[PDB]
């Protein structure tokens, strides 16, 4: 977000925001029967 | 695909003017890759 | 700058030497008994260098400006 | 931070944690 | 003067794989020397006949 | 005159569990003791 | 023996734009953009001996 | 012409261990291709 304002004045508000997420899952498997 | 844009500007006076854009695009594109091999062997020896 | 340096914890650094570049501040470091001054470099405050260098955790300390500004009484307490 | 004088306060607060743990055990 | 821009980014990314990789062989044998027979029923993979 | 205030805050949580599980038998009965060995390695003969 | 293989691929992206200036002795300016991308993947296969 | 001033806390705290045990014992067989079967297996 960004906001600015003026008139003699000035006003100025900014923001920023993250929110980043990561969500990983492997598997493997074996089975391995010789007779 | 595809652009279409649309554009108007208005002005009246004795004063009042308007001068606006408004336009939108699609893309699309769909790929296809496909293969199937299937084959059999007999062989009967006496 | 100019400064008092004591790189090493002195209560009372009286030790003026004549680093004696112009433009530069000093610092002054109080950090308890372990108190520091140097012929430190303008352009810094930086509370992780201080503790960095001066190897201090609970430190207090001022870039006083330009020259001799730096004596050890200068930080009160 | 303020001007009419320039004057500023800033603070920081910060917790850094790292934790690693590695086992590996085989038996033949 | 006033004035005010907003922006928003919202991207998402899913990924999911699966295999199943079964393979079953048996080679079966009478008859012959059992060094032969453990020798040709021994199932060679890229061989498997 | 100017006063100006403002806040960072941040976060980075990350985590890695990663485990493996292995287990092998071999049993060998039967024949001389060079090839009964060698039949008990791990790697299929 | 048979081994089948498909594999698709679609990608799609929507965008929006606008602008609007305005004077009557008051001025003003307004502004939008929007952008939307979905896009999937799939592939899959079948191996049979 | 400037003054300036700062202070504050600092914490560090640490625990590292690190443990490796190799065995590798060959009971039976020549002293010979036993101990190349316990050095290289
Ligand atoms: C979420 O954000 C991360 C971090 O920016 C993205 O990872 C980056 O992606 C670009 C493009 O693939 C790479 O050039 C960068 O090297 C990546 N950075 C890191 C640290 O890996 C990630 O792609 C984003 N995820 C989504 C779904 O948009
Ligand atoms: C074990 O033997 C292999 C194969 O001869 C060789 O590559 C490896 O370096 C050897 N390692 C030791 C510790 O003898």
């Amino acid at each position: 977000m960004a906001s600015k304002s003026g008139f003699s004045s000035q006003s100025d508000r900014g923001k920023h925001y993250i929110r980043r997420t990561k969500r990983f899952s492997h598997t493997k498997s074996v089975f391995l029967h010789a007779r | 695909e595809a652009k279409h844009c649309v554009r108007i500007e208005t002005k009246k006076r004795v004063k009042k003017t308007k001068v606006e854009h408004r336009c939108t695009t699609n893309k699309l594109s769909e790929k296809h890759e496909g293969s199937f091999i299937q084959g059999a062997e007999k062989s009967i020896s006496l | 700058l100019q400064c008092y340096n004591c790189p090493n914890p002195t209560a009372d650094c009286k030790t003026a030497v004549n680093c004696s570049s112009d433009f530069d501040a000093c610092l002054i470091t109080k950090a308890g008994l372990q108190v520091y001054n140097k012929c430190w470099k303008f352009e810094h405050c930086n509370f992780n260098d201080v503790t960095t260098r001066l190897r201090e955790n609970e430190l207090t300390y001022y870039c006083c400006k330009k020259d001799l500004c730096n004596f050890n009484e200068q930080l009160e307490n | 931070s303020d001007s009419f004088h320039s004057q500023d306060t800033s603070f920081l607060n910060e917790l850094n944690k790292y934790n690693e743990k590695k086992f590996i055990f085989t038996r033949i | 003067s006033s004035h005010g821009c907003k922006e928003l980014e919202n991207a998402l990314k899913a990924a999911s794989g699966t295999q199943n990789n079964v393979l079953r062989g048996e080679p079966f044998i009478r008859g012959g020397g059992a060094g032969f027979i453990s020798g040709l029923s021994y199932l060679e993979l890229d061989n498997p006949a | 005159v100017g006063k100006c205030r403002g806040i960072l805050n941040e976060i980075k949580d990350r985590n890695k569990r990663d485990t493996m599980v292995e287990d092998l038998v071999v049993l060998v009965r039967g024949g001389a003791s060079e090839h009964i060995t060698t039949l008990a390695y791990q790697e299929l003969p | 023996f048979y081994n089948s293989t498909w594999s698709y691929v679609k990608h799609t992206s929507t965008e929006h734009t606008s602008s609007s200036r305005k004077r009557s002795f008051f001025r003003s300016s307004s502004s939008s953009s929007r952008s939307y991308t979905s896009h999937t993947n799939e592939i899959h296969k079948g191996k049979s001996y | 012409h400037c003054k300036k001033f700062g202070g504050g806390k600092t914490e560090r705290a640490r625990k590292a261990m690190a443990v490796e045990d190799i065995i590798s014992r060959v009971r039976g067989g020549s002293s010979g291709w036993s101990g190349g079967l316990a050095q290289n297996r």
